[PDB]
RNA sequence: CGCGGGGUGGAGCAGCCUGGUAGCUCGUCUGGCUCAUAACCAGAAGAUCGUCGGUUCAAAUCCGGCCCCCGCAACCA
RNA sequence: GCUUGAGUCUCGUAGAGGGGGGUAGAAUUCCAGGUGUAGCGGUGAAAUGCGUAGAGAUCUGGAGGAAUACCGGUGGCGAAGGCGGCCCCCUGGACGAAGACUGACGCUCAGGUGCGAAAGCGUGGGGAGCAAACAGGAUUAGAUACCCUGGUAGUCCACGCCGUAAACGAUGUCGACUUGGAGGUUGUGCCCUUGAGGCGUGGCUUCCGGAGCUAACGCGUUAAGUCGACCGCCUGGGGAGUACGGCCGCAAGGUUAAAACUCAAAUGAAUUGACGGGGGCCCGCACAAGCGGUGGAGCAUGUGGUUUAAUUCGAUGCAACGCG
RNA sequence: UUGAGCCUUGAUGUGUAGGAUAGGUGGGAGGCUUUGAAGUGUGGACGCCAGUCUGCAUGGAGCCGACCUUGAAAUACCACC
């Protein structure tokens, strides 16, 4: 994004915030309107979270190991 | 040829292909070189190794400007985008600052349909 | 007719690393035991990045 | 296979000379299930290649090997429909067999009268870098070299020695 | 691609083998290239029952009809015979 | 009916805008690859440089003569 | 008469609720100019395409259109359809606290009237990007397709029409009652706001589960539980939401809506298998790494065919073909 | 800004062979220099990456020709180009 700094720099700094938030939105917008399917994909993603937090909620039991 | 001392390094770095192009403070090109340029076709373009070639193959045929040091602008989500500025790194410059410069619409035109 | 190879441990490593390219951003299909759960998600980790190098 | 790293065994050195690669490459040229004239042609032929070489055996074997050994071999993968080759290095125990290989079947091939006599010249030539097999040795190295922009996923050679 | 017939306990007449024949010629043009086919025609006091075997490229496929009255037999397992030949070609293909 | 330009692998042409060794894509031949054809990649031969002359050490390159093209004309017996 | 149902008033509260107007930034495209030169673009691979007439890239300027990244929240508002930059003007509804006021003014509603995504139609503008039709390149046995390169209606605005959608919560509206938990959002009361604190209280909403219900799946205080009021609709599958007739519409067509015939089924949910060009894990001469073969040749042996007086009979994918 | 033409000048012309980035032809042992020398403070061109031109010295009074290799002998010097 924007790496200036002294001598030790260059690399981790860059291509972390760089890559998180350039490859998410591009790679998001480079094809498909959808205008449909982010309401889908946002419902079974939630869906999801609900459901992997009160999985492992649940799974908080016991495993035999 | 100028006798150029510090340039601006963009790499436009899509998907099929990376090019890169050292130009100066001011904007205007001194030199270029593709990674399609460099014996790569077709899909062999789309590798990071192709853009690493075609920082070689940009770096020299801009040494005439005689370059001590470069920004580097860094357009496109490609696979090349980080092994071009190992090869800028390597090739003998001093990296003043990188940017980002992949241009984000607050969405504006449509994208097209493309898959199935 | 001999004898498993490389036993489990970076096995369970490759199979982190195959499930991390191939998608599987589940992170949700490992081992259980705590020696290849953490190479399985090692691969895992070590795939994402072989993900971004490349489409 | 999918199991087994397998119990592995060793092999008798030569008999005139102290070496098991020697061996190795009788037994390559052992041809039908016969070692004794095998060993009869490689005698015979490191013979030749000490009078046409003028240095010892050993070490004219081993300097005429060197020059067809080679270090980065293709191994073809298709990805989609695309398959094409990707250079994986080559582990040196590979390494000289495969040289050997090429050197036994590059002498059946060249023909000459005899048996020693082609393999000898072969040997020469390989010393000389001038035969059939540095012509397979460049070949392999040109498109291995050609096709070097392949490192990848998980298939082959992993982390390191 | 030879088609080579037999018989148990069918007399393989000659318009018979005239007919099978052109049907499976049309069929291996129209599909994938077919290296050797057999046919076994079977009779067992009702069913008119029919077998083939093609080897192709990938390997062997067969199919089994069984019919009322010999010509309806062949016909089936020649539908089933494309039928399998069409998922075994882009099988092969799946670019 | 005289001026110009071209004669170089099978073909298209660079070489010759300062004489010293014949070059690139295809077609054509291998090999790797592919289920086979393909596509990709890596190698190889492919010419006495249109024919005779001469100008110097040595000419595809420079100059005469001939043949074949392509244009410009002269084309009002 | 009465105030609990319903409604009104005084304070606030949040909100992509609606209509009109204006404006901002990023990006895409084009145009003019500069630098610069051999490729760009695209795919699973490619080609069509664009480029030595200077493309792609990079910089400066300008034009025009459209949509509003982040905030973005199984968050919010709306009767439903739906509504996301920011600001102004006009305007609807909901909610809560404390009171006052009217006094059953209420619920539902056939016909009717109104609103009603997208596509489409008419008139006039506008046209960046995308994109049916269409062209071309591929792919394929074929490929009027998916993939690629282009590209016109349309997408946008103003005014009319159409009146349908998997218009879905596949759940009519209104009201009452009936164990819990975890959250979201939005008000409000008290107390040590003394600390993002504690205890209650209303509204809207998300998930999980109790009895109960259900054919099961599942629903479960926002019910598909227990009841009440009113309306719409169903009576085997196909024919068929089709024909004829009416009504509406510029048309496309929408609504209302049969019958002859034909079948003994059609269906919903769940089960055990089998199957998948679904997934995960392990293994196999399954692939990879190699060695030697078969297919070319002569001959042996077996089989099919043909022949014959008979060429005895059987074995025929793997699992018949030097087999009995 | 910019071609084109014309003068006046000034650089450039490594095949092979090799002391060498020798252009041709002809003449040809005379000029260079203390009008403050080879090296380089220096700064470039060319650059067929090895050698030549000129800018300023702090040095300061020096160099080749015939005589070694070539179809060829030297921008040792000059003329015509």
């Amino acid at each position: 994004i924007k790496v200036r700094e002294n001598e030790p720099f260059d690399v981790a700094l860059r291509r972390f915030k760089r890559s998180c938030e350039k490859a998410g939105v591009l790679a998001e917008v480079r094809r498909r309107e959808f205008y449909e399917k982010p309401t889908t994909e946002r419902k079974r993603a939630k869906a999801s979270a609900v459901k992997r937090h009160a999985k492992k909620l649940a799974r908080e039991n016991a495993r035999r190991t | 040829r100028k006798q150029v001392s510090d340039g601006v390094a963009h790499i436009h770095a899509s998907f099929n292909n990376t090019i890169v192009t050292i130009t100066d403070r001011q904007g205007n090109a001194l030199g270029w070189a593709t990674a399609g340029g460099s014996g790569f076709r077709g899909s062999r373009k789309s590798t990071p190794f192709a853009a690493q070639v075609a920082a070689e193959r940009c770096a020299d045929a801009v040494k005439e400007y005689g370059i001590k040091n470069l920004e580097v602008m860094v357009k496109g989500p490609g696979p090349g985008r980080e092994s071009t500025i190992r090869a800028l790194n390597a090739a003998g410059f001093r990296i003043t600052n990188i940017t980002d410069v992949t241009p984000i619409p607050h969405n504006g035109c449509r994208p097209p349909k493309k898959r199935r | 007719m001999k004898r498993q190879k490389r036993d489990r441990l970076e096995r369970a490593h490759q199979r982190g690393y195959q499930a991390g390219i191939a998608g599987r951003s589940k992170e949700m299909c490992p081992y259980q035991t705590l020696n290849q759960r953490s190479q399985w998600l090692g691969g895992w980790r070590e795939a994402m990045a072989d993900r971004v190098v490349m489409a | 296979p999918r199991r087994r790293v397998i119990g592995q065994r060793k092999i008798l050195p030569d008999p005139k000379f102290g070496s098991e690669l020697l061996a190795k490459f009788v037994n390559i040229l052992m041809v039908d299930g016969k070692k004794s004239t095998a060993e009869s042609i490689v005698y015979s032929a490191l013979e030749t290649l000490a009078q046409r070489s003028g240095k010892s055996e050993l070490e004219a074997f081993e300097v005429a090997l060197e020059n067809v050994r080679p270090t980065v071999e293709v191994k073809s993968r298709r990805v989609g429909g695309s398959t094409y080759q990707v250079p994986v290095e080559v582990r040196p125990v590979r390494r000289n067999a495969l040289a050997m290989r090429w050197i036994v079947e590059a002498a059946r091939k060249r023909g000459d009268k005899s048996m020693a006599l082609r393999l000898a010249n072969e040997l020469s030539d390989a010393a000389e870098n001038k035969g059939t097999a540095v012509k397979k040795r460049e070949d392999v190295h040109r498109m291995a070299e050609a096709n070097k922009a392949f490192a990848h996923y998980a298939w082959l050679s992993l982390r390191s020695a | 691609m030879q088609l080579n017939i037999t018989g148990n306990n069918v007399e393989i007449t000659e318009a018979l083998r005239e007919f099978v024949t052109a049907k499976f010629a049309k069929l291996e043009q129209y599909f994938d290239r077919i290296n050797q086919v057999y046919v076994v025609l079977k009779v067992e006091k009702v069913t008119h029952t029919s077998d083939a075997t093609l080897h192709v490229d990938g390997g062997e496929l067969h199919a089994s009809a069984e019919g009322q009255d010999m010509y309806a037999a062949i016909d089936g397992l020649i539908d089933k015979l494309a039928r399998q030949l069409t998922k075994h070609k882009d099988k092969l293909k799946q670019h």
